[PDB]
Parts: structure tokens; sequence; C-alpha cells
């Protein structure tokens, strides 16, 4: 899209409730697969998302 | 086995819900019993698709 | 008809081409990627009609630019860890009890 | 008279032998059910059997090569490769019919990803 | 009445456009309920009739009509111990097991 | 026309285009106006952004775009538009 | 199931649900997920 | 809505409309076969249950001469049989 662009976008509604949030000390995500390359690519994806 | 260990163990059994009376092991089997718990039809589907003119 | 890869510019917005997880489309992927054990005095098979490239769980919908552009928009949904809890030493002090529970993600109807 | 006087093209999947399933060839169907600790492998296999029969019967002589039956969450992607012999209207009608039929068959969001090719992509000859 | 229902249905049409990309398709299926919710909750759509743990773990209140000190008390205490350790059954199934035992002993 | 299109682009207002016939009529008139009045580069940018992603053009729209190219004396683009129309 | 259990209390490739021949045919084609012959 | 395969990409508005109508007709035929033989599709395997993927029943179930049958048939929108029922 070089000219025709959306003028404004509906950001989703995220309301800040009053109930206190849960706290997680640790969160272990064990991913199982038949392929090591898929697991390596998914590791890269998940790690990049986590850093950001 | 000190009788103190005996009654402390049967108190633990009452708290955690195990059988307080040790009923040996042969009659302990029903505890295990109660602790646990169509290619036909798919073919007339294939026949029906044939009749409607949508198979083969 | 001609593939639409011919119309794609070299400075396009790739995330819009693959917004979500989609299979390998040789008419949509503008790469001359080849894959297949070559025959004697042969070359790896071309992408058009390659079932082996269609069998890969491609990460085309997840590129570094796409990942950044997604997780920048997803920041609005996050909360902040209490800064008082700097290490596990204070976690085991202010919140003694630890509750461990597991969720499982398989593939199927159930 | 007397007794003393008397006295094929192959595609990639077809060409490669089964012992290259993890060396050269791949897996057509991809699901977690068969993994260690995962359940319902036999259910997934039965679904695959029916799905392949129903695709090959709903697209007779059209599929150039075998399907690819992918599953993510409850999704069911049939990435099939067909020929350009049938008219596009028939392809669209069959896609809609099969998608709806399978979605009500398995109570899951099934989808099709037809890929038309001019002809069979022969790998070698046996 | 039918008038209001059809009126709302044909209001639904003015904003009835074809899906414009994959994300919109996923959103539409999620609203229809065809897609799973994320993050996955393995007990989604299941509440076990709003039962509480005390209704599953303490099932000895249903043994009041049985003999209170005989061998039948022993057998039924064991049976309720077995049922209370069953995570696959609802409270209703456990109580109907107890009721079947009650009836069978009553006949005998 | 630009004001109307901007109103269309606000939020989810695009859902108010209606059936395919109305969408085709709206976009065809919009592109005809663009060809008649915008500078040739902007018309080409709109042509690339709208066709075929937004609508399938009418032969009359191609005639208008050819006339706009003639007025701009940008005759070297004619092969590309011919290939697209084919 | 419940009724028969109550009285009792008082007292081939079936793994995949396939015919043994068919499992070979499927697994050779690579059809089964992760079943690589070694 | 359309497939990315060049042979299946519509080339004209008429062709696009024809493809869309063919897809819709296939969907309608699928719905018809679903509702004509619900028994082949009653088996639910998905947790949570998905009501949208279950066959729809259009036949009146209440047969006795009562107001309840006639209300059921109003809900099913069967005009001629509803006036017969009244």
């Amino acid at each position: 899209l070089h000219v025709d662009v959306p003028k404004d976008l509906t950001k989703p509604v995220v309301t800040i409730s009053d109930e206190p949030d849960i706290l997680y000390k640790r969160l272990s995500v064990l991913v199982k697969g038949h392929d090591k390359a898929v697991l390596d690519s998914y590791e890269y994806f998940a790690v990049l998302a986590a850093k950001e | 086995l000190s009788e103190y260990a005996f009654r402390m163990s049967r108190l633990s059994a009452r708290l955690f819900g195990e059988v307080t009376r040790p009923t040996n092991s042969k009659s302990m089997k029903v505890v295990k019993l109660f602790s646990e718990l169509n290619h036909h039809t798919y073919a007339e589907l294939m026949q029906t698709l044939r009749f409607l003119g949508l198979y083969r | 008809l001609p593939p639409r890869t011919e119309k794609m510019a070299v400075d396009q917005d790739w995330p819009s081409v693959y917004p979500v997880a989609a299979p390998f489309k040789p008419s949509a992927v503008p790469l001359p990627v080849r894959m297949g054990y070559p025959v004697k005095k042969g070359v790896p098979m071309a992408k058009e009609g390659n079932l082996e490239l269609l069998k890969i769980p491609n990460f085309l919908h997840l590129t570094p630019v796409a990942i950044k552009k997604h997780c920048e928009a997803l920041k609005d949904f996050c909360t902040e860890w209490p800064a008082a809890l700097d290490s596990d030493e204070k976690c085991e002090k202010h919140f003694p009890i630890e509750i461990d529970s597991t969720d499982y993600v398989s593939s199927g109807p159930s | 008279r007397e007794l003393p006087c008397a006295w094929k093209p192959v595609t990639y999947e077809e060409a490669h032998a089964p012992h290259y399933i993890a060396h050269r060839k791949g897996w057509l169907s991809l699901h977690t059910g068969n993994l260690d600790g995962e359940d319902h492998a036999a259910e997934r296999t039965v679904e695959d059997v029916f799905l392949r029969k129903f695709m090959w019967g709903t697209f007779p002589g059209c599929l150039a090569d075998q399907l690819v039956l992918k599953r993510r969450g409850n999704q069911l992607e049939i990435c099939a490769v067909v020929l350009r012999q049938l008219s596009p209207h028939k392809y669209y009608f069959l896609v809609g019919y099969s998608e709806t039929l399978l979605s009500y068959f398995y109570k899951c969001p099934v989808r099709l990803h037809l890929q038309t090719v001019p002809s069979k992509v022969v790998y070698k000859y046996l | 009445s039918l008038w209001d229902v059809e009126f709302a249905k044909q209001l639904a049409t003015v904003n009835e456009q074809p899906l414009q990309n994959g994300f919109e398709e996923l959103i539409q299926w999620t609203k229809e309920g065809k897609l799973w919710e994320f993050p996955i909750n393995n007990e989604a759509g299941f509440d076990d009739d709003g039962s509480e743990f005390h209704e599953h773990i303490f099932l000895e209140k249903h043994l009041e009509s049985f003999p209170k000190q005989g061998p039948i008390r022993h057998f039924m205490e064991l049976v309720t111990c077995g049922l209370s350790k069953n995570p696959y059954l609802s409270v209703k199934q456990k109580v109907e097991h107890i009721e079947w035992f009650r009836n069978y002993f009553n006949e005998k | 026309a630009y004001q109307v299109h901007g109103l269309l682009k606000t939020g989810d207002n695009w859902k108010f285009i209606g059936p395919d016939q109305h969408r085709n009529f709206y976009y065809s008139k919009f592109f005809d106006l663009i060809c008649l009045m915008e500078q040739i580069d902007v018309t080409l940018k709109w042509y690339e952004d709208l066709i075929p992603s937004a609508y399938f053009p009418h032969s009359q729209t191609m005639i208008h775009l050819l006339q706009a190219l003639d007025v701009a004396n940008r005759l070297e683009v004619i092969p590309k538009i011919w290939k697209d129309s084919k | 199931a419940d009724e028969r259990l109550r009285i009792n209390s008082l007292r081939v490739k079936r793994r995949w649900r396939l015919s043994r021949i068919v499992f070979r045919h499927l697994a050779d084609h690579g059809q089964l997920s992760g079943i690589q012959r070694a | 809505v359309f497939q990315d395969d060049p042979y299946l990409m519509p080339a004209s508005s008429l062709e696009s409309r024809s493809f869309l109508l063919a897809k819709k007709s296939g969907e309608n035929v699928a719905k018809f076969i679903i509702n004509s033989y619900p028994k082949y599709f009653q088996k639910d395997i998905a947790e949570p249950h998905i009501p949208c993927l279950m066959p729809e029943y259009f036949e009146p179930q209440i047969k006795d001469i009562s107001e309840a049958a006639l209300k059921e048939r109003i809900e099913l929108r069967k005009v001629k049989a509803s006036v017969d029922m009244f």
C-alpha cells in the first residue's frame, strides 16, 4: 500500500481491572517434536518474542 | 514397629483419606477397581455421496 | 496464468503477504528455493510442484520483522512484575507457598 | 512342433524408497498425537485414512501427488496438489463442498489449500 | 416477535462483508466458537456441575442408611473410599453407585 | 472524493461498502476521477494499490487511464497497462 | 459397564488400531507421523 | 476469499462472481446433505461442544393436537401447516 492506507485502526479494548494480578515465579514451556529444525526455529521465535 | 508409629500412621490415613483400617491387600483390590473408570456407518455415507453424484 | 511473485517489489511488506500460518505457496513465495536429493548429474527439484517443500512447517509467517511488529502491538496487554521482588530470596519470603499446575497443548478435536 | 525344438515415471514420493522417510522423504501427515505422552494416535490415523479416501474420491484423477494432512490445534489443513484439467468452477464447488462436509464430519475447522500444477512432476523413472 | 428477529437479522447484513485476511477468519471462527481459546485451558467448557471438592472427597454422608457398625459398614466405607479417589466420575455417578449398593443390599 | 474515501478508511467503516456490485461501482468511479484529475504518478500508485486487490477494472476504466496517460504524455507505460488488461 | 462391574467387585497392531499388514503399508509411505523405520 | 493459485485466481469481476457463487452452491449442497441425513454426523468428538457444526432439525416433533405443537411449528416458520394446525 503506497497511498491507500487505513486512516485509523480499532485497537482492542484492554481494561485495567481492580482485581490483583497473578504472579508466576517460573513458567517452564517444554516443546516436544519429531524434528530438531522445527524446534530450533520455534526456539528462535519464542526467544525473540520473550526478549521483546 | 512402635504402637506410636501405628496410631500416628492411622491418623495420617484419616487426614489424607487413605483406608484407616489396614485391610491386608487381597481385599484392597476393590479400592483400585472403583478408583478407576464405526467403519459401518462411514460406508453408507460413501454410498450416499455416490447416489447424489459426488463420489467417484 | 503468471505467478504473482513477478509483481512483488524488492521492498515489499512481507508480513502482509503471509499474515498467518499458511502452507508453502510457490506462486506466493518469491524465492528460487530448491529442495530434494539430486539425481546423477542433476539438481535439487524446483519449488513449483514440490511436495517436500509443502510438507515443511514453514516459518514464513514468523519473520524477525513480523515478530517485532507483532510483539510491539502486543505490549498493551502486559503488566509489570513487582519491582520489590528482585530475586528468589524475596519471592520465598513474601510469598511462601508455590502452586505448580500444568497445561497441555496437543493437536486434535478434543 | 516336437518337444526338443521348443527346448514408468515416478514422482518424488514414489521414486524414493521407504528407508528415506527421515533421510530424503518426509511425512505426509503431521500431528502431535503419536509423540511420547500424547494420546489419540489411532484416532488421528483413522481420520487420515478416511480423509485421503474422501479427497481421492472427491477429486478423481485430479490430485497430482499425495495430500499433506497438517493439524495445528483443532485445525485440519489438507494441502493438496491437483492438476489443471478440471474447470476452475468445479474446483471451487468441490472445495466448498468438501470443506463443509469435513467440518461437519469431524466437528473441527477443516480447510483446503489446493495447488494446481500443469502435469505430474516426475522425479525419475523406475 | 418474528418482525424484530428478522429486522435484527437484516441489520446484520449491512456490515456483512467477505473476510479480508486470515486474522479476520480466525476471529470469525473464534466468535462462532469453532476455534479453541488461547492460552489452552484443558478443562474448557467443563465445570463438573459446579461441584466442590468436599462433595467428591467426603462421600460418607450417603452411607447413613446402611448398617452403621456391621461388615456392610466396612464394605461401604471401602467403596466410598474408592469412589472419592475417582477423578473420572462426577458426584452424580458416585451417588448413584452408592444408591445401587443400597438397593441391592435392601433386596438381600 | 478523497474526503469520502478517508471517511471510508476510518475504523471499520469499510464494511458499509455493501455487496460486490456497489463496491465495484464505487471504486470504478473513484479511479475514473483519479485518472481524470490526479498527477500521473499518483494515478499509477492508486492503480497499483487498488487493482486487482480491491476490484476488477472495467474496460472503460482502462480507457480513462489511457486517456490520462496521453494527457500526461507518459506513453511509455502503455505496454504495462496492455499486459495488465490482457 | 457399571452393572457388570458391581457383581465382579464382590468376587497384532492394536496400538494404532490398524491391521498388521496395513501398518507396514502406511509406515513405508511415511504416512504415519514420526514412524521412521530403523 | 479466492485461492492464491494463478490458475484459480479470477481474472474478471464476472469470473470472480461466478467462482464465489459456485463456492456458495457447493456449501449449500453440503448443508443439504448434512440436514437430509443427520445420523451420519450426530457423532460429536470435539471438546468443547460446537453447536454450529451440528445438523439442524426443521421437522416438527410434536404431533398431538395441542397448542405446544402449533407453537413449535410457528418457531419452525411453516406457514401452510401452521394454518392447518390452527
